[PDB]
C-alpha cells in the first residue's frame, strides 16, 4: 500500500519515545557524578 | 481591588482558554480535512 | 485487523529509518547527558548540589515553614550558602 | 500464629527483622496479587459485558445461559473488539486460551515469589537496604523516604518481645 | 421472574404509583425527623450551655434546629442559657410535633395515589399510554424551588418575616439567632461570613426564579433530548444523583472546615483551630493584656472566661476519636464540670517550663517540657536508669492561676506529674465520670460525625450516578448484545 | 378498581438463598466484634 | 466482660433481619406453581 | 582497567557463529 | 384513565410530551452559561482554599462578629 | 454472651457449608 | 456542520482510538505520567521534607519520588502561578508543585480514561461492565490521594508518589491509625485476596478442562477465534470441583459476573474504610479490652502485643517523617523493650 | 531491509548495557553510601 508518514500514531510514539531517551541520557550522566 | 493573586488568576485562566483555544483550533481544522463517505 | 499506519515491522527494518535515527536517537542521548553534566538541570529544578545541602556549620535543615511568604523563605535559605 | 490479629503481628515483627517492603520477591507478590485482582475484574467484565442477548428487558440477564451449552454465550470477538481499541488492538487477547493461560499464570506465578520470599527471609538474606546511602559533600547522610521506613522499623524491633531479649543482637 | 434487587422497577413508568411511592419515602424522612427529635429532648440536658452544650451530648439534629430559629423549649429552657423566654408554638416540641403529622399526612397521601394510580393526567392525549413530559416538569419545579429559595434568604434569614439564623463571634462565646442583612460585595463569598447566606438564596433564588420559566417555555434542543436520552425518567436520575452527591461533598468540606453555616456553638469546634492553636492565641493575647493593665497573674487569668478556655481542650478536637467509639462526647472524657485553672510548670531555678501538646494524629504522646526557646528542660522517663530530666533530678512545680485550683501550687512529684500528664490536652478540666459511666477515650463531636456520614454516601453515590448513568445511556444494549463482525476496518 | 397490568413476580433461587446468607452470617462475624468493642 | 449492651441485639438483628428478607423470597419463589 | 573490551568481543561472538550462518545460509 | 377535578386542571401542563425544538436548539446559548458556572466555581473554590485573596475578603472565623 | 454469639454465627454458617454441598439444586444438563 | 465533522474526525478508527474522550484522557494523561517521570530524576524535596528524592541526587528506582508539599502549605492547590510559586517554575518544584500537579492531572485523567471505556463501548456496541468496573480503582485514587489528606492538615500527610515513599505511607497507617485491624480494610483485602483467587483458579479450570481440537501439544493454536462451541468443558469442570471443594459454578454468566463483583466491591470497602480515617474516625482500640488490660496486668492478647508495636513506630519515626512539628524526644523518653 | 532478529539482539544488548550502566553506578554514584 501507500502509507503515510506522520500520523496520529507517530505523534504519540515520539512524545514518550523522545523524552525517553532523553531522560535515559540524563541519568546515563548522573552515575559519574560524586563527592 | 485587582490584587497580586487576583492578576494571577486572571493569567491562569487566560493561559487556560488559549490551550482550550489551539487545541480545538487545530482539531477543528485537521477534523476538516478528509473524513470522505 | 488493519488501519492506515505503516506497520512497525517495516519501519524498524527500513535503511532509510535507521539512517534518520542513527542520527535522532543518539541526538537527544547526547543532549539530556549535557543537560546534567553542564550542571543546567540542577537551577531548572532547585534541586541541591552535594555541596549544597546545608552550610558548613548548620546542621539544620531548611524547612518551608508559611505559604504565602514561601517562595521569600527559600530564597533566603539559599542565601546562607546553602 | 492462627488467628486474624496474631498474623498481624507476625507482618509487622516480619517487616522489622527483614524489612520485606523492601525486597523484590514481595513486591513481585504484590503485583500478583493486586494485578490478579485487576485482571480477574478486567475478564469479569469483558466477558459479562459482551454477552449474547437472550433474556428479556425484565428478566435475569443470567437465565441467557443453560448448564451443559454446545456453542459460547459471549462475543469474544465483541469483547476483542472493545478492548483493542480501549489500549490498541495487538494489546489485547483474541485467543481465550492464551487469555485463560495469562489468566492463570500471573497471580499463581507471582505468588510462588512471594512464598518463596518468606521462605528466602527464612534464613536471613532480607529486602535492600539502603540506609544511610546518599549522604553529602561533607558526609552529612542526606535521608530518603528509605530512611524514614527505618525509623518505623527500629519502633518495631526496639518494642516487640518487650521482656524475651537480654542481649544487644536480635539474632534470633 | 424480577431479581430481588429490581422489585422497585415495577414503577420505571407508573407515574401514579411512583408518587405514592416517593411519598412514603418522604414520609419515612419527616417521621424520622420528628422522632429523631423527641429522642433528643428526652435526653438533651439544657443544665450548662458553657461546659455541657449540646455538641458534648451528642446532639444530631437539636443544631439544624437551633441554626435557623428554633432555640427554646416549651418546658422554658432555651439553647443560649436565658429564661422566662416564650419560644411561642416553634419550640423543639413543636418542630418534632410538626413533623410527626406531617408525616401522618404524607402517608394516607401515598396510600390514595397507591389505590388511584391511574389517573388520566399520567396518559399521553396523543398516544394513548402512559407519559410524563420530563422538561416541562423540571421547569415547573425549578421554578418552584427558586421562588422559595427567594423566600428563605428574603424573609426567613433577613428577619423581615422569620426569625434569622445563628451568627457568633470569633471565639463562639457570644452566638444566637440574628436577622442577618445581605452582602452582594465581594466578601460575601467568604464562606465565614453569613451575609453571603442571605445574597446566596436571593440572588440565586431569583436566577431560579428565571431559569424556570426558560423551562417553562423554551423547549429542548432534538440534539440533546436525543443524546441525553430525555423523557426517559431514568436519566432523571442519574443526573439529579451527581448533582446530589455533588451536594454533600460539599457540606462534608463546610461541616469539616468551618464556615458560618456550622457554627462551633452548634456543632463544636474544628480540628483546624486546635492545629493553629487558634484559642490558645486568643487567651495569651487576652492574658497578656490583662497583665499590661496592672493586673496580677491571677487576675489575668480568672479573668479568661471558661467557654473560652473549654475550646482550648483536645478532647473537643473532632479528630481524636474512632469509629466504635460510640456515642457523645461525654461517655469518654466525662461531663465537663469545671476548670481547675491555667497550669504554670517551673523549674528548681524558676524557670518556667512548657509542656508539648498532643498532635491529634497520636492515640498517646510523651510528656516533655521545654522552656521558652524550646529546650528540654524536663519529661518523664521511659527507662529511667539513665534519665536526665525526671521531674524529680528537676525540682518541677506546677502552680495553677483562676479556676478550681487557682492560687494552689504543688511540688510532690506525682501530683506535678499527674497535671503535666493532662496539660498535654490543654487547658485541664474537671469531669463527672460517674453519671455516664465514661470511659475515658475520647469519642468525636456532631461535627466529626455527620462530616463521616456524608462523605460517605456522596463517595457511594458517585457508584450510583455511574451505574444509572450508563444504564440510560446504553439500554438498548442491556439483556445483551447481536449478530455481525465489523471491528478493524472504518 | 383495575387490576394494576405493572406488577412481575418475584424470584430468589436455592444459590441465591445460600449466596446471601453467607455473606449476611459471615459480615456479622466480621462485625459482632466491633458491635460489642 | 466490659462489652457495649447494645452489642448482642445489633448483632441479632444484623442476621435475622435480611436473612428474614432471603427466606421469605426464596419459599414465596420456592411455591410458585408450574 | 577497562576488560570490558573482553566482554565485548565474546557478546557479540554469540550472535556472529549464527550469523555467518544467515549468510553461508544453513542449518538454523 | 380516570380523569379529576385537580387532575384537568393541571391537564396542560403534562401534555407536550415528546415535543422539542428543532436541530441545536439553544444549545450554544447554553454552552456559555455553561462556562460561565465553571469559572464561578473555579473563582469561590479558589477563594476558599486562600489561592485568590482579595482584600476585603478575609476568609477565617475571624471577619466575624 | 459475646462467645456464645460468636459460636452461634459459627455453627450456622457450618450448617449453611452443610445445605449448601448436600442440598444444592442438582445442577442439570441441556434441557434445562 | 463542522462539529459532526470534529466528531467524524476523532471518532474514526485508528491505531490509538482517539474520540471525544482524549481530548481530556492524553493531556492530563500525558502530564500525569509526565511530571512523575520528571521529579523522579530531576526535582528534590529538600524544602519539603528535608529528603533527597531524585536520581539526580542519588535514589534508586526504590528510594525516588515526587513527595509532597510542605505542611504549610496546607490544602493550597499550589498552581504554578498561584500565592506560593508566584508564576516562579524553580520556585514551585521545590515547594512541592509538582504533587498537587501530579495529583489533579492524573485525577481528571482517570475521568477521561473511564469515559473513554464509556464512549468506545457505545461505539463498538457493548455493555459498559468494563467501565462500571473501573469505578474501583477511581474510589482508592480519589478516596487516598484527596479525600484523605483533605480530613488531614494538609496535602502533607497524602501518600508521596514513589514507590518507598508508598511503604512509609503503609507503616504510618499500622502505626497511627491502626489500620489492619479496620473492618474496612479486611474486606478490602478479602476481595483483592479473593479476587487474585477467582483470576488463578479460573485459568486454571480452563486450561485443564478443554477440549481436543488439535493434534499439537501446544494447545493454543488450536482455538477458533471465530465463536461456535465452548472451547473447555463447563460440564466437566462442574464436575470437578462438585467433588474436590463440594461447591462449583455452573453458569459462565454468574461465574464471570462474580468476577467482576469480588474485587470491585473489596476496593470500595477499603476506600470507606479510608474515607473515616481523614477525620481519625479509626478503628483503632476495642475498649473492653483496654480496660481488662488496665485492672489486670496479667493479661495479653495478641491485640495488646499489637498496640505497643504502634507506639514505637509512632515514637521513632514521628521526629523525621513530621519535620514541621520540631520534636525533640530525648532518649530517656523513647519506649523500648529490654537490651534493644 | 535490516533483519528483526538482529534489530532486536542488538536494541537488546544495547539495553542490558544501559541498565547495567545503572548497577554499576550503584556502587560509585551519590546513592552509594561511601
Ligand atoms: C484539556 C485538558 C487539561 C485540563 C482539564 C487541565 C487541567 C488543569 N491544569 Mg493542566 N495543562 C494541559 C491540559 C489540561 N490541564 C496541557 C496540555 C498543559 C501543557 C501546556 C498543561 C499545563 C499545566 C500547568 C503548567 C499547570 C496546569 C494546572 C492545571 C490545574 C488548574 C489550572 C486552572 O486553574 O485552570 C483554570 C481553567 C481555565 C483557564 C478554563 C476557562 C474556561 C472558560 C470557558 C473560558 C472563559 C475565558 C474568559 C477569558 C473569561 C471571562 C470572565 C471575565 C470575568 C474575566 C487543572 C487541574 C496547574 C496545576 O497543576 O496546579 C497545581 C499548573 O500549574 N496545567
Ligand atoms: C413544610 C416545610 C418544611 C419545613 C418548614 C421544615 C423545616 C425544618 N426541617 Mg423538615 N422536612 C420536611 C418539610 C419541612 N421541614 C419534609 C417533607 C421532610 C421529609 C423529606 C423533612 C425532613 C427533615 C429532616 C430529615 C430534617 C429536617 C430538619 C428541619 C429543620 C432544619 C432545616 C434545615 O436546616 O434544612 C436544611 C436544608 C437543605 C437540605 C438545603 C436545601 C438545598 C438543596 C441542597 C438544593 C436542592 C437543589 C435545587 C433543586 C437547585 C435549584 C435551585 C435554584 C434556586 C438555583 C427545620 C425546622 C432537620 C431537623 O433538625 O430535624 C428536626 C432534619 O434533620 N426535616
Ligand atoms: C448518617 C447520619 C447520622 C449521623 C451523622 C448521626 C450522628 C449521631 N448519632 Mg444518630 N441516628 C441516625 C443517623 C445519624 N446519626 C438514624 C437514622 C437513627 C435512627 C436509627 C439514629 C439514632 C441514634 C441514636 C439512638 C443515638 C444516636 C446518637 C448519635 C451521635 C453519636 C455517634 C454514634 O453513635 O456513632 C456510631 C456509629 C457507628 C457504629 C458506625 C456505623 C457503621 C456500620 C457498622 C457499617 C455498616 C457496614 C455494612 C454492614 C457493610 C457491608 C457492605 C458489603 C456487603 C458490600 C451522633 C451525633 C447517640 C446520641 O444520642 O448521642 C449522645 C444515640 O444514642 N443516633
Ligand atoms: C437517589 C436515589 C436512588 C434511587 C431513587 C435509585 C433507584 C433505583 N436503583 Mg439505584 N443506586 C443508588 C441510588 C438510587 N437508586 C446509589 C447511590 C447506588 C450505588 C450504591 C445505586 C445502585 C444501584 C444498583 C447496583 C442497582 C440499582 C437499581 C435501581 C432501580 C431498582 C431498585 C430496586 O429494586 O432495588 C432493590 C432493593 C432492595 C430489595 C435492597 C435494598 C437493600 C439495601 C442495600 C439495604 C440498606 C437499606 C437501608 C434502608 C437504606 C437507607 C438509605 C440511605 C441512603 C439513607 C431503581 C430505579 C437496580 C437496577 O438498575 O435494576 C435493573 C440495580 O441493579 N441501583
Ligand atoms: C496498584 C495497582 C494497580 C495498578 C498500577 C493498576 C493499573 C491500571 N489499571 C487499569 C485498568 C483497570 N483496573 C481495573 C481494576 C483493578 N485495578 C486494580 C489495581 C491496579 N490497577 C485492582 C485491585 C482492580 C480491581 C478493583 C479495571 C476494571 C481496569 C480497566 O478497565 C483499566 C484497563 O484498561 O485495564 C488494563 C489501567 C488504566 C490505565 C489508565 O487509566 O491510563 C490513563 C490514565 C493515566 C495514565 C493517568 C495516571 C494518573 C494517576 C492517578 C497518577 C499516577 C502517578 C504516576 C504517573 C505513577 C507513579 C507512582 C507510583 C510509583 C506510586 C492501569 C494499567
Ligand atoms: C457499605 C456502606 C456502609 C457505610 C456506613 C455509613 C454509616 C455512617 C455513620 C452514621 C452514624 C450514625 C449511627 C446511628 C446509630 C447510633 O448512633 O447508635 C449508636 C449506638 C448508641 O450509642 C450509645 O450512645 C450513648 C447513649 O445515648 C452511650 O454512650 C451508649 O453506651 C452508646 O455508645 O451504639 C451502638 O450500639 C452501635 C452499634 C451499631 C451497629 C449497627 C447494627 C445494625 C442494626 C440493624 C438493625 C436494622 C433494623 C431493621
Ligand atoms: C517508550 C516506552 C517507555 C515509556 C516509559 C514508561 C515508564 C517506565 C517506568 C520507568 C522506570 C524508571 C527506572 C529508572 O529510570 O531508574 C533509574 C535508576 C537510576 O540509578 C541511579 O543512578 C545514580 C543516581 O545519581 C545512583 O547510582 C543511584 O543510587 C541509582 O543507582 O536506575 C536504577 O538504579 C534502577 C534499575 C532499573 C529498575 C527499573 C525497573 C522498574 C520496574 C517497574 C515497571 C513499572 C510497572
Ligand atoms: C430508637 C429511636 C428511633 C426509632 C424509631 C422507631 C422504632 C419507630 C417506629 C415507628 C413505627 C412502628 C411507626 C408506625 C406507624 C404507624 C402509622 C403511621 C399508622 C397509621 C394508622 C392509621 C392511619 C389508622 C387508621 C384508622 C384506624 C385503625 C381506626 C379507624 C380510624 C382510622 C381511619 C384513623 C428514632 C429514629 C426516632 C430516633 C432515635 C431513637
Ligand atoms: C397516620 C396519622 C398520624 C400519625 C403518625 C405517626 C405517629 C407517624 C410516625 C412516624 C415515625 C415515628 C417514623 C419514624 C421513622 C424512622 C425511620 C425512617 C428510621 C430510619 C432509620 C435508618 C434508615 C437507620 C439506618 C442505619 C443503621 C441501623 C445503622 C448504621 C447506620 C444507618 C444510619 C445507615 C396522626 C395522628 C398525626 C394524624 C393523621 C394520621
Ligand atoms: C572468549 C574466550 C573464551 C571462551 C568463550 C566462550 C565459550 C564463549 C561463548 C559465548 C556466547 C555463547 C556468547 C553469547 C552472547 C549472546 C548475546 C549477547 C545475546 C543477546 C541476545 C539478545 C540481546 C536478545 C534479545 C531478544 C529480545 C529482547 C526479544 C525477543 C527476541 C530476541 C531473542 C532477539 C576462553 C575461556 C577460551 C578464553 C578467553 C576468551
Ligand atoms: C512535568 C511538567 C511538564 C512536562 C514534562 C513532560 C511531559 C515530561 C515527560 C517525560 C517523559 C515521558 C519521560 C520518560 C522517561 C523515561 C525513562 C527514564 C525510562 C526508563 C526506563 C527504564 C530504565 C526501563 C527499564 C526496564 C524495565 C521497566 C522493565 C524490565 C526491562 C528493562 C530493564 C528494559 C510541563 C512543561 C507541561 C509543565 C510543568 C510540569
Ligand atoms: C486547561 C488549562 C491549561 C493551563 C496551562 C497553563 C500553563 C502555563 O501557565 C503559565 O506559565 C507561565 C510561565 O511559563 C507563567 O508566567 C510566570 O512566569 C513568567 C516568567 O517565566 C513571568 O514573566 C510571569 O509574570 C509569571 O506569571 C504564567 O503565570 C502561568 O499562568
Ligand atoms: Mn517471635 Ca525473630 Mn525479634 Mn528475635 Mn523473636
Ligand atoms: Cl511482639
Ligand atoms: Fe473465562
Amino acid at each position: 500500500v501507500s502509507y503515510p508518514i506522520f500520523t496520529v500514531r507517530w505523534v504519540a510514539v515520539h512524545t514518550l519515545a523522545v523524552p525517553t531517551i532523553f531522560f535515559l541520557g540524563a541519568i546515563a550522566a548522573m552515575q559519574f557524578i560524586q563527592r | 481591588t485587582i490584587t497580586p493573586s487576583l492578576k494571577g488568576f486572571f493569567i491562569g485562566l487566560l493561559s487556560g482558554a488559549v490551550v482550550l483555544g489551539l487545541t480545538f483550533a487545530v482539531l477543528i481544522a485537521i477534523s476538516q480535512i478528509d473524513k470522505v463517505q | 485487523g488493519t488501519t492506515g499506519e505503516r506497520p512497525f515491522s517495516d519501519i524498524i527494518t527500513s535503511v532509510r529509518y535507521w539512517v534518520i535515527h542513527s542520527i535522532t536517537i543518539p541526538a537527544l542521548f547526547i543532549a539530556g547527558w549535557l543537560f546534567v553534566s553542564t550542571g543546567l538541570a540542577y537551577d531548572v529544578f532547585g534541586t541541591p548540589r552535594p555541596d549544597s545541602y546545608y552550610a558548613q556549620e548548620q546542621r539544620s535543615i531548611p524547612l518551608v515553614t508559611d505559604r504565602f511568604e514561601a517562595k521569600q523563605q527559600v530564597e533566603t535559605f539559599l542565601e546562607q550558602l546553602k | 500464629p492462627l488467628g486474624i490479629s496474631g498474623t498481624f503481628n507476625f507482618m509487622i515483627v516480619f517487616q522489622a527483622e527483614h524489612n520485606i517492603l523492601m525486597h523484590p520477591f514481595h513486591q513481585l507478590g504484590v503485583a500478583g496479587v493486586f494485578g490478579g485482582a485487576l485482571f480477574c475484574a478486567m475478564h469479569g467484565s469483558l466477558v459479562t459485558s459482551s454477552l449474547i442477548r437472550e433474556t428479556t428487558e425484565t428478566e435475569s440477564a443470567n437465565y441467557g445461559y443453560k448448564f451443559g451449552q454446545e456453542e459460547e454465550t459471549y462475543n469474544i470477538v465483541a469483547a476483542h473488539g472493545y478492548f483493542g481499541r480501549l489500549i490498541f488492538q495487538y494489546a489485547s487477547f483474541n485467543n481465550s486460551r492464551s487469555l485463560h493461560f495469562f489468566l492463570a499464570a500471573w497471580p499463581v506465578v507471582g505468588v510462588w515469589f512471594t512464598a518463596l520470599g518468606i521462605s528466602t527471609m527464612a534464613f536471613n538474606l532480607n529486602g535492600f537496604n539502603f540506609n544511610h546511602s546518599v549522604i553529602d559533600a561533607k558526609g552529612n547522610v542526606i535521608n530518603t523516604w528509605a530512611d524514614i521506613i527505618n525509623r518505623a522499623n527500629l519502633g518495631m524491633e526496639v518494642m516487640h518481645e518487650r521482656n524475651a531479649h537480654n542481649f544487644p543482637l536480635d539474632l534470633a | 421472574g424480577l431479581p430481588w434487587y429490581r422489585v422497585h422497577t415495577v414503577l420505571i413508568n407508573d407515574p401514579g404509583r411512583l408518587i405514592a411511592a416517593h411519598l412514603m419515602h418522604t414520609a419515612l424522612v419527616a417521621g424520622w425527623a420528628g422522632s429523631m427529635a423527641l429522642y433528643e429532648l428526652a435526653t438533651f440536658d439544657p443544665s450548662d450551655p458553657v461546659l455541657n452544650p449540646m455538641w458534648r451530648q451528642g446532639m444530631f439534629v437539636l443544631p439544624f434546629m437551633a441554626r435557623l430559629g428554633v432555640t427554646g423549649s416549651w418546658s422554658g429552657w432555651s439553647i443560649t442559657g436565658e429564661t422566662g423566654i416564650d419560644p411561642g408554638f416553634w419550640s423543639f416540641e413543636g418542630v418534632a410535633l410538626a413533623h410527626i403529622v406531617l408525616s401522618g399526612l404524607l402517608f394516607l397521601a401515598a396510600c390514595w395515589h397507591w389505590v388511584y394510580w391511574d389517573l388520566e393526567l399520567f396518559r399521553d392525549p396523543r398516544t394513548g399510554e402512559p407519559a410524563l413530559d420530563l422538561p416541562k416538569m423540571f421547569g415547573i419545579h425549578l421554578f418552584l424551588a427558586g421562588l422559595l429559595c427567594f423566600g428563605f434568604g428574603a424573609f426567613h434569614l433577613t428577619g423581615l418575616f422569620g426569625p434569622g439564623m445563628w451568627v457568633s463571634d470569633p471565639y463562639g462565646l457570644t452566638g444566637s439567632v440574628q436577622p442577618v442583612a445581605p452582602e452582594w460585595g465581594p466578601d460575601g463569598f467568604n464562606p465565614y461570613n453569613p451575609g453571603g447566606v442571605v445574597a446566596h438564596h436571593i440572588a440565586a433564588g431569583i436566577v431560579g426564579i428565571i431559569a424556570g420559566l426558560f423551562h417553562i417555555l423554551v423547549r429542548p434542543p432534538q440534539r440533546l433530548y436525543k443524546a441525553l436520552r430525555m423523557g426517559n425518567i431514568e436519566t432523571v436520575l442519574s443526573s439529579s444523583i451527581a448533582a446530589v452527591f455533588f451536594a454533600a461533598f460539599v457540606v462534608a468540606g463546610t461541616m469539616w472546615y468551618g464556615s458560618a453555616t456550622t457554627p462551633i456553638e452548634l456543632f463544636g469546634p474544628t480540628r483546624y483551630q486546635w492545629d493553629s492553636s487558634y484559642f490558645q492565641q486568643e487567651i495569651n493575647r487576652r492574658v497578656q493584656a490583662s497583665l499590661a493593665s496592672g493586673a496580677t497573674l491571677e487576675e489575668a487569668w480568672s479573668a479568661i472566661p471558661e467557654k473560652l478556655a473549654f475550646y482550648d481542650y483536645i478532647g473537643n478536637n473532632p479528630a481524636k476519636g474512632g469509629l466504635f467509639r460510640t456515642g457523645p462526647m461525654n461517655k469518654g472524657d466525662g461531663i465537663a464540670q469545671a476548670w481547675k485553672g491555667h497550669a504554670v510548670f517551673r523549674n528548681k531555678e524558676g524557670e518556667e517550663l512548657f509542656v508539648r501538646r498532643m498532635p491529634a494524629f497520636f492515640e498517646s504522646f510523651p510528656v516533655i517540657l521545654t522552656d521558652k526557646n524550646g529546650v528540654v528542660k524536663a519529661d518523664i522517663p521511659f527507662r529511667r536508669a539513665e534519665s536526665k530530666y525526671s521531674f524529680e533530678q528537676q525540682g518541677v512545680t506546677v502552680s495553677f492561676y483562676g479556676g478550681e485550683l487557682n492560687g494552689q501550687t504543688f511540688t510532690d512529684p506525682p501530683t506535678v506529674k499527674s497535671y503535666a500528664r493532662k496539660a498535654i490536652f490543654g487547658e485541664i478540666f474537671e469531669f463527672d465520670t460517674e453519671t455516664l459511666n465514661s470511659d475515658g477515650i475520647f469519642r468525636t463531636s456532631p461535627r466529626g460525625w455527620f462530616t463521616f456520614a456524608h462523605a460517605v454516601f456522596a463517595l457511594l453515590f458517585f457508584f450510583g450516578h455511574i451505574w444509572h448513568g450508563a444504564r440510560t445511556l446504553f439500554r438498548d444494549v442491556f439483556s445483551g448484545i447481536d449478530p455481525e463482525l465489523s471491528p478493524e476496518q472504518v | 378498581m383495575e387490576p394494576n397490568p405493572n406488577r412481575q413476580p418475584v424470584e430468589l433461587n436455592r444459590t441465591s438463598l445460600y449466596l446471601g446468607l453467607l455473606l449476611i452470617l459471615v459480615l456479622a462475624l466480621l462485625f459482632s466484634s466491633y458491635f460489642f468493642n | 466482660m466490659e462489652v457495649n449492651q447494645l452489642g448482642l441485639i445489633a448483632t441479632a438483628l444484623f442476621v435475622l433481619v435480611p436473612s428474614v428478607f432471603l427466606i421469605i423470597l426464596y419459599v414465596q419463589t420456592e411455591s410458585q406453581q408450574k | 582497567i577497562a576488560q570490558l573490551t573482553m566482554i565485548a568481543m565474546i557478546g557479540i561472538a554469540g550472535p556472529m557463529i549464527i550469523f555467518l550462518l544467515a549468510v553461508r545460509r544453513g542449518n538454523l | 384513565a380516570r380523569r379529576t377535578w385537580l387532575g384537568d386542571i393541571l391537564r396542560p401542563l403534562n401534555s407536550e410530551y415528546g415535543k422539542v425544538a428543532p436541530g441545536w436548539g439553544t444549545t450554544p446559548l447554553m454552552a456559555v452559561f455553561m462556562g460561565l458556572f465553571l469559572v464561578f466555581l473555579l473563582i469561590i473554590l479558589e477563594i476558599y482554599n486562600s489561592t485568590l485573596i482579595l482584600d476585603g475578603v478575609n476568609v477565617s472565623w475571624k471577619a466575624l462578629g | 454472651m459475646e462467645t456464645i454469639t460468636y459460636v452461634f454465627i459459627f455453627a450456622c454458617i457450618i450448617a449453611l457449608f452443610f445445605f449448601a454441598i448436600f442440598f444444592r439444586e442438582p445442577p442439570r444438563i441441556t434441557k434445562k | 456542520g463542522w462539529f459532526d465533522i470534529l466528531d467524524d474526525w476523532l471518532k474514526r478508527d485508528r491505531f490509538v482510538f482517539v474520540g471525544w474522550s482524549g481530548i481530556l484522557l492524553f493531556p492530563c494523561a500525558y502530564l500525569a505520567l509526565g511530571g512523575w517521570l520528571t521529579g523522579t530524576t530531576f526535582v528534590t524535596s529538600w524544602y519539603t521534607h528535608g529528603l533527597a528524592s531524585s536520581y539526580l541526587e542519588g535514589c534508586n528506582f526504590l528510594t525516588v519520588a515526587v513527595s509532597t508539599p510542605a505542611n504549610s502549605m496546607g490544602h493550597s492547590l499550589l498552581l504554578l502561578w498561584g500565592p506560593e510559586a508566584q508564576g516562579d517554575f524553580t520556585r514551585w518544584c521545590q515547594l512541592g508543585g509538582l504533587w498537587t500537579f501530579i495529583a489533579l492531572h492524573g485525577a481528571f485523567g482517570l475521568i477521561g480514561f473511564m469515559l473513554r471505556q464509556f464512549e468506545i463501548a457505545r461505539l463498538v456496541g457493548v455493555r459498559p461492565y468494563n467501565a462500571i468496573a473501573f469505578s474501583a480503582p477511581i474510589a482508592v485514587f480519589v478516596s487516598v490521594f484527596l479525600i484523605y489528606p483533605l480530613g488531614q492538615s494538609s496535602w502533607f500527610f497524602a501518600p508521596s508518589f514513589g514507590v518507598a515513599a508508598i511503604f512509609r505511607f503503609l507503616l504510618f497507617f499500622q502505626g497511627f491509625h491502626n489500620w489492619t485491624l479496620n473492618p474496612f480494610h479486611m474486606m478490602g483485602v478479602a476481595g483483592v485476596l479473593g479476587g487474585a483467587l477467582l483470576c488463578a483458579i479460573h485459568g486454571a479450570t480452563v486450561e485443564n478442562t478443554l477440549f481436543q481440537d488439535g493434534e499439537g501439544a501446544s494447545t493454543f493454536r488450536a482455538f477458533n477465534p471465530t465463536q461456535a462451541e465452548e472451547t473447555y468443558s463447563m460440564v466437566t469442570a462442574n464436575r470437578f470441583w462438585s467433588q474436590i471443594f463440594g461447591i462449583a459454578f455452573s453458569n459462565k454468566r454468574w461465574l464471570h459476573f462474580f468476577m467482576l463483583f469480588v474485587p470491585v466491591t473489596g476496593l470500595w470497602m477499603s476506600a470507606i474504610g479510608v474515607v473515616g480515617l481523614a477525620l481519625n474516625l479509626r478503628s483503632y482500640d476495642f475498649i473492653s479490652q483496654e480496660i481488662r488490660a488496665a485492672e489486670d496486668p496479667e493479661f495479653e492478647t495478641f491485640y495488646t502485643k499489637n498496640l505497643l508495636l504502634n507506639e514505637g513506630i509512632r515514637a521513632w519515626m514521628a521526629p523525621q517523617d513530621q519535620p514541621h512539628e520540631n520534636f525533640v524526644f530525648p532518649e530517656e523518653v523513647l519506649p523500648r523493650g529490654n537490651a534493644l | 531491509r535490516i533483519p528483526l532478529w538482529i534489530v532486536a539482539t542488538v536494541a537488546g544488548m544495547g539495553v542490558i548495557v544501559i541498565v547495567g550502566l545503572f548497577f554499576y553506578g550503584a556502587y560509585a554514584g551519590l546513592g552509594s553510601s561511601l
